[PDB]
């Protein structure tokens, strides 16, 4: 039971990394769509600064 | 990790290819359903040249590829062309040729 | 306890060449048996021999060899459009003792120089364009020419400095060595500060 | 006199290293859209790109 | 040991375009020496060669090839003497070199 | 017709001991042989490597 | 409760002198006998023969 849970949990990480979630985008914090306290946003092709 | 950086900078596509490969769309299958000779042949340019016309509102007939609008204004065979081309058979054969 | 200020830092002279095509090129595109290049820093002489296999980089390496690290190098690929390169050099000596100077001449059996103006015009090729204020057979002189440009002055020679509560002192180094019974200190900005040992 | 409108609700504003602009009502969005700033609460922040 | 400094403020674009053409754009022709048109991105390239392939669309499409569309906009699609589209745009990315 | 180009974006280049660097885009891997540096937005830095 | 401003540096009588080629330099090696000097500092008087 325990080990199967380990494989299930490990299996999830394997599942997680199957996804190329990481994308070819410049990287910065903040993307909320409606009524956040505040956010300035920039995107995936910017000259980095 | 330097290898991880290497492969991505070397080639992200193959690097993604290890996790996944590519985005998949629905198979592009659709039909021009009804065409026959003599439907618009003289609004079409059955004159051989470009003397005939057909009515349209702009964007009544157009291609979109890569979200960019694409062209419908030359023969794939290279002869005289218009958006309302010579004949029904010629226009639609040229596109497949295109 | 005490109050302090700092109003100099003992940074070094560092100089650079013009935008060369590259330092893989040769001290000049072609050479005689030799061309000879001289440097000085705080009264010490540094001389190098060029040969028909000496790239500009080989010259930088020989300068380190001939100086034995007394004059230090750091080189640049500027990455600028079309002309991505510079060549630069650094002194060992620092502070009020920091300065560098530049000359070209070959040594003789007396251990003495002979002026290689052919090698002197190599310096302007290497962008350390000689500051002409040196009528010198360097053995007696030991000041070579400076250089001509300030943007090519990667870093400047100057002293270190500070006060202590009523008193002002200048120092060849940013390392304050013996402030007390087992003390040492560094200078990091030109500013005032106060301290206590307790 | 303006005093009868209590404390006179008005714009919401910010500053971006010498760049500024005014918007309050229902939204603060059109600040040169495409990369934009929006305001609901007092804040201070810095970012860097990767 | 060394000093590096960085002080330069990035900025954004505001924009309204000329329109994308309908299915007709005849303009010009070639010369004896091959006439070449090309569109760039700070070091890369996007190209067409002119023998008689010399329409507005040939050019505009490559402008789309170079511009890449990493932009935000709101849409109008009406027409102008064979030009179904017009838009107001504002930048999604950065750069002066990127002009 | 930069008038269609109602407003324009801009970049950030960098300076160095003695030097300033022309660029087509932000990158300072061209310090020399592989030494890689990156530019944040506004500041000076004095260096030691240890 | 109290608020403080401080406008005046408490200082000492800080001297530093002529530059010496030699701290071991002689203040006097063959003084014509002795001299007689007097000082007051720290609210205290001083007298010496040199």
């Amino acid at each position: 039971t325990e080990i199967k849970t380990k494989l299930l949990s490990f299996q999830t990480a394997v599942s997680s990394l199957a996804d190329a979630t990481v994308f070819a985008k410049r990287k910065v914090v903040g993307s909320i769509s409606d009524n956040p306290p505040a956010s300035l946003t920039v995107n995936s092709g910017v000259a980095l600064q | 990790s330097s290898k991880f950086e290497q492969k991505v900078k070397e080639d992200p596509d193959s690097t993604e290819s290890f996790f996944s490969n590519i985005t998949k769309y629905e198979d592009i299958n659709h039909t021009g359903e009804v065409i026959k000779t003599g439907s618009l042949s003289k609004y079409l340019n059955s004159n051989g040249g470009n003397t005939n016309g057909l009515e349209f509102k702009p964007g009544d007939f157009t291609i979109v590829f890569n979200n960019q609008t694409y062209d419908l204004s030359k023969n794939s065979d290279g002869t005289n062309f218009k958006l309302t081309g010579k004949t029904e058979e010629e226009l639609l054969q040229n596109l497949a040729n295109h | 306890s005490m109050n302090i200020n700092v109003t100099q830092l003992a940074q070094k002279d560092v100089y650079q060449s013009k935008g060369l095509a590259n330092d893989g090129g040769f001290v000049n595109a072609q050479l005689n048996g030799t061309a000879d290049l001289t440097f000085f820093s705080n009264g010490k002489e540094y001389t190098v021999t060029v040969d028909k296999n000496t790239t500009y980089r080989d010259l930088a390496d020989k300068i380190n060899e001939a100086s034995g690290g007394e004059i230090v190098a750091k080189i640049v690929n500027t990455g600028e459009k079309g002309t991505p390169y510079r060549l630069t050099l650094t002194s060992k000596e620092t502070g009020e003792d920091s300065a560098i100077s530049f000359y070209a001449g070959k040594k003789d059996s007396n251990g003495k120089y002979q002026k290689d103006i052919n090698a002197e015009k190599i310096f302007d090729d290497l962008g350390w364009g000689l500051d002409v204020s040196a009528s010198i057979d360097p053995d007696k002189d030991k000041k070579g020419y400076g250089i001509k440009d300030a943007s090519l002055h990667i870093q400047t020679a100057q002293n270190a400095e500070f006060t202590l509560d009523g008193i002002k002192m200048f120092r060849s180094s940013n390392t304050v060595t013996d402030l007390g019974v087992g003390m040492t200190l560094t200078l990091n900005k030109t500013g005032e500060i106060n301290f206590d040992v307790q």
